[PDB]
C-alpha cells in the first residue's frame, strides 16, 4: 500500500481519544477483581521462561 | 474573680510543695497530677493577669509543675495527654517574659512530631482525639506537615532576633549557644522539607541563614549541595569553589565540581584542573577522577580545528581509559566508555570484546545494546542489528534514538513502507506523549 | 503446617480480632522452596478485597522481605512471577480504587504574613500522582511502581511490631552493597550481583529508616545509614547525600 501525507495531516491532529479509557479501566478491573487466579500464575511463569529463553538467544547471538 | 494575684501564686507553691511531699512517701498520682495541671493552669491566669495589669520577672514554678507532669507522663507513655498539654500551652496568649519558654516547648514538640506517630493518628486542635486566640479568618492546621513547617518557621523568625551576631570579643559561649539552636533548627526545617521536593523553598532558607556563617564548614557545604539540587550553576560552582579552599581533604567535592563543568554549563578548563587535582589525590575515587579526566580530554578532541591535536587528545583519552579500566575490573560504565573510545579509531574486534565484557558485568544497559546494534552495521550485518534494536524497543518503547536508529536500518535493508509506519508510529508516541 | 488447618478452617469479621501465626508466615515466607506459595499467597491478596484496616494493616508489613527475595533470585533460576501480580494489584487499589476518581496527593505552604491561629503578624503542590495503570512489569517501570508502594507502606508506621523494622534494616543493609567490594568487609554471603537502584527509592529508604532510630533499633539503623551514604557519594545523588548528611549531624 501507500501512505499519504495527509494521513500524517490527520494523525497530527486530535481525534477525539479520551472516551475509552473508561473502558480500557473496566476491563482491567476485569481482569484483576474477577478473572481466575489460577492460569495468571501459568502464563507469568511461561513469560518468564520466554523472558529467560529470548537472554540466553541474545546472550548466544552475541558471539556470532 | 476580683482575686490578688499573690494569694494565686502562693497556693499554686504550695500546690506544687505538697506534690512534691506526696510521692516521697510509701491511684493518689493521678491526683498529684491533677493538682500540678491545676496548678500550671492558675500559674498561666496568674501570669496573663499580672501582665494585663502591668500593661495597663521569675518564672520557677510554672516550669516546672507542668513539664515535669508530662515528663513523667513520658515516662510512663502518656504521650497524648503531653500532646494536648502542649497544644494548650501553645494556644495561649504569647507572654513577652516567655517567648524563651515559647521557642523550647515549640522546638520539643516539632522534634518528636516528625518521629513519634502516623498519619491516622493525627487529630486538629479544635477537637478531642483565660483569654485564647480565636477567629474565623485564622489559619486552621490540617496535617502534621502544615503545623510543623509553621511552628518551624515561626522559631525561626524569632531565633534570627535574638542572635548575638558572632561577637567573639573575649566570650565565646553565648555565640556557642545561639549557633547550636540555629543550627538544630536549620537541621529540622531541612528534614521536614526534604521529604516533600520543594527544593527553591529550601535553597532560599539556606541562603537567608548565611549571615551568621564565617568559618563554618557544615552550613557552606549544606547550601552547596541545597543549590546544585534546584538547578542553578554558576553560584553552586563558586560556592563549591569555596569549600574547595575552606578544607581541602575530600574528593567529593572536586569530583561534583567537575561535574557541574562538564554538564550542560559547558566549559572544559576548569574540568580539567578540578580531574588533575583529584588524580593529585582509596581506589575508586582515582579511578572516577581518571575516568573524569578521559572524559574531558575526548571531549576536547571532538572541538578541536586542526589533525594532529585530535590525535594526541585520542591517545591520551584511550591512555587514561586503559588505566582507569585495569584499576578497576568491576564496574560496566568504564568499560563501555573504553569500548565507546576505541570504536572511534575503527579497530573494530578490540572495541567488540570490550562491550561484550560490558554486557557479561551487565546485561540491561540501554546505551549498552544501541552500541552492540551498531557495531553489526560497520560489518554489514544488518538483520541481527535489526534484531538488536527490536529487543531494545521491547525494553524501551518510549525512547526516540534508538528508534531513529530503527528507521534507518530499516531503510536499508527491507523496504521504504516499514520506514514509513516507524515513522507514523513515532509521530503517534509524540503526539500521545504531550500535549 | 499450622497455616494448612488454618485455611482448611478459612475456606465472620472477628476472624482476626493469632499468636504465633505472624512468625509462622515468617517461616514459609523465609525461603522460595515452599509448596503453598501460590494459595498462600492468592489467600493474602484475598485479604485485601474487604473495606477494614485491621486486615490491610495486618497483611501489609510483608512486603519487603518478600520484596527483597524474589527480585534477588530473580536478578541471578526458576520464577514464579505472581508476586508481581500482587504487587500491580495493590498499586493499583491504592492508584484508582478508592471511589472511581484518581488519588491527586497536595498540600498548602503556611504564609508568615498571613495571620494565623498561633501567631498574627499556600498553593496546592502535588508530590505524588496521577499514576496510569501498570499491566506487566518491565525494567522501565518497575523501580517506579516500587517507590509507591514503599510510601504507601510508610503510612502507618506506629502498627507493626519491631521484627517488622528489624526485616525492614536488615534488608537495607545489603540492597546497596550487594555489587561492591564494601559488602566483603561487611561479611555477607550470598548473590553477587548488584542492583541499579534510583533516587527516589532511596529518598522513601532514609525516610523509612529514620523512625527506627527511636524505636529500640540503634546500631543496624547506625550502619545501614553509613551504607546507604557511601553507596550515595559513590554513585553521586545529590538528594540522598543531603538528606544523610542532614540526619547525621542530629543526633545526641
Amino acid at each position: 500500500e501507500e501512505i499519504t501525507f495527509e494521513a500524517l495531516k490527520k494523525a497530527i491532529d486530535t481525534s477525539g481519544m479520551e472516551e475509552q479509557e473508561k473502558e480500557k479501566r473496566r476491563l482491567v478491573i476485569e481482569k484483576f477483581q474477577k478473572a481466575p487466579f489460577e492460569e495468571i500464575a501459568a502464563q507469568c511463569e511461561s513469560k518468564a521462561n520466554l523472558l529467560h529463553d529470548r537472554l540466553a538467544q541474545i546472550l548466544e547471538l552475541t558471539i556470532r | 474573680t476580683a482575686v490578688p494575684p499573690y494569694r494565686l501564686r502562693v497556693i499554686a507553691e504550695a500546690y506544687a510543695t505538697k506534690g512534691l511531699c506526696l510521692e516521697k512517701l510509701p491511684d493518689r498520682e493521678q491526683d498529684v497530677i491533677t493538682c500540678y495541671e491545676k496548678a500550671g493552669d492558675i500559674a498561666l491566669l496568674y501570669l496573663q493577669e499580672i501582665e494585663r495589669v502591668i500593661l495597663s520577672e521569675l518564672g520557677f514554678f510554672l516550669e516546672t509543675g507542668l513539664q515535669r507532669a508530662h515528663v513523667l507522663y513520658f515516662k510512663n507513655g502518656n504521650l497524648t495527654r503531653g500532646v494536648g498539654r502542649f497544644r494548650e500551652l501553645l494556644r495561649a496568649v504569647e507572654t513577652r517574659t516567655t517567648q524563651n519558654l515559647r521557642m523550647t516547648i515549640a522546638r520539643q514538640l516539632a522534634e518528636i512530631l516528625l518521629r513519634g506517630m502516623c498519619e491516622q493518628s493525627y487529630w486538629n486542635p479544635l477537637e478531642d482525639p483565660a483569654r485564647v486566640y480565636s477567629g474565623e479568618n485564622i489559619f486552621c492546621p490540617q496535617e502534621n506537615t502544615e503545623e510543623a513547617l509553621l511552628l518551624l518557621l515561626i522559631s525561626e523568625s524569632m531565633a534570627n532576633r535574638d542572635a548575638v551576631l558572632s561577637r567573639i570579643p573575649e566570650h565565646k559561649s553565648d555565640r556557642l549557644i545561639s549557633l547550636q539552636s540555629a543550627s538544630v533548627v536549620y537541621d529540622l526545617l531541612t528534614i521536614a522539607l526534604g521529604r516533600r521536593g520543594q527544593y527553591e523553598m529550601l535553597s532560599e532558607c539556606l541562603e537567608r541563614a548565611m549571615k551568621f556563617a564565617f568559618e563554618e564548614f557544615h552550613l557552606w557545604y549544606q547550601f552547596a549541595l541545597s543549590l546544585m539540587a534546584a538547578g542553578k550553576s554558576a553560584r553552586a560552582v563558586k560556592v563549591l569553589k569555596e569549600c574547595i579552599r575552606l578544607k581541602p581533604d575530600d574528593a567529593t567535592i572536586p569530583l561534583l565540581a567537575a561535574k557541574l563543568c562538564m554538564g550542560s554549563l559547558h566549559w572544559l578548563e576548569e574540568a580539567e584542573k578540578f580531574a588533575k587535582t583529584v588524580v593529585d589525590v582509596t581506589s575508586e575515587f582515582k579511578a572516577k577522577g581518571y575516568l573524569a579526566l578521559g572524559l574531558t580530554y575526548s571531549l576536547q578532541a571532538t572541538d578541536a580545528s586542526l589533525r594532529g591535536m585530535q590525535e594526541v587528545l585520542q591517545r591520551k583519552a584511550l591512555l587514561a581509559f586503559q588505566r582507569a579500566h585495569s584499576l578497576s575490573p568491576t564496574d560496566h560504565q568504564a568499560a563501555f566508555y573504553l569500548a565507546l573510545q576505541l570504536a572511534i579509531s575503527r579497530q573494530i574486534p578490540e572495541a567488540l570484546g570490550y562491550v561484550r565484557q560490558a554486557l557479561q558485568l551487565q546485561g540491561d544497559d540501554a546505551n549498552s545494546l544501541h552500541l552492540l546494534a551498531l557495531l553489526l552495521s560497520a560489518q554489514k550485518h544488518y538483520h541481527d542489528a535489526l534484531n538488536i534494536i527490536d529487543m531494545a524497543l521491547s525494553e524501551y518503547p518510549e525512547n526516540f534514538i534508538l528508534l531513529f536508529s530503527k528507521v534507518k536500518l530499516q531503510s536499508l535493508c527491507r523496504g521504504p513502507d516499514e520506514a514509513l509506519l516507524t515513522c507514523k508510529h513515532m509521530l503517534q508516541i509524540w503526539k500521545s506523549c504531550y500535549n | 503446617g499450622v497455616v494448612e488447618e488454618w485455611l482448611s478452617e478459612f475456606k465472620l469479621p472477628n476472624y482476626a480480632t493469632k499468636s504465633s501465626l505472624v512468625s509462622s508466615l515468617y517461616k514459609v515466607i523465609q525461603e522460595p522452596q515452599s509448596e503453598l506459595l501460590e494459595p498462600v499467597c492468592h489467600q493474602l491478596f484475598e485479604f485485601y478485597r474487604s473495606g477494614e484496616e485491621q486486615l490491610l494493616q495486618f497483611t501489609l508489613q510483608f512486603l519487603p522481605e518478600l520484596i527483597w527475595c524474589y527480585l534477588a533470585v530473580s536478578a541471578s533460576v526458576h520464577s514464579s512471577g505472581c508476586i508481581e501480580a500482587l504487587l500491580l494489584g495493590v498499586y493499583n487499589l491504592e492508584i484508582v480504587d478508592k471511589q472511581g476518581h484518581t488519588k491527586v496527593l497536595s498540600f498548602t505552604i503556611p504564609s508568615l504574613s498571613k495571620p494565623s491561629v498561633y501567631h498574627e503578624p499556600l498553593s496546592k503542590v502535588v508530590y505524588s500522582g496521577p499514576h496510569p495503570q501498570r499491566e506487566m512489569l518491565t525494567a522501565q517501570n518497575r523501580f517506579e511502581v516500587l517507590t509507591f508502594l514503599l510510601l504507601c507502606y510508610n503510612a502507618a508506621l506506629t502498627y507493626m511490631p519491631s521484627v517488622s523494622l528489624q526485616s525492614l534494616c536488615q534488608i537495607c543493609s545489603r540492597i546497596c552493597v550487594c555489587g561492591y567490594p564494601r559488602q566483603h568487609v561487611r561479611k555477607y554471603k550470598g548473590i553477587s550481583s548488584r542492583i541499579p537502584v534510583s533516587s527516589g527509592f532511596m529518598v522513601q529508604m532514609l525516610t523509612g529508616i529514620y523512625f527506627a532510630f527511636y524505636n529500640g533499633e540503634w546500631d543496624l539503623a547506625q550502619k545501614a545509614l553509613d551504607d546507604i551514604i557511601y553507596r550515595a557519594q559513590l554513585e553521586l545523588y545529590p538528594e540522598p547525600l543531603l538528606v544523610a548528611n542532614a540526619i547525621k549531624a542530629s543526633l545526641p
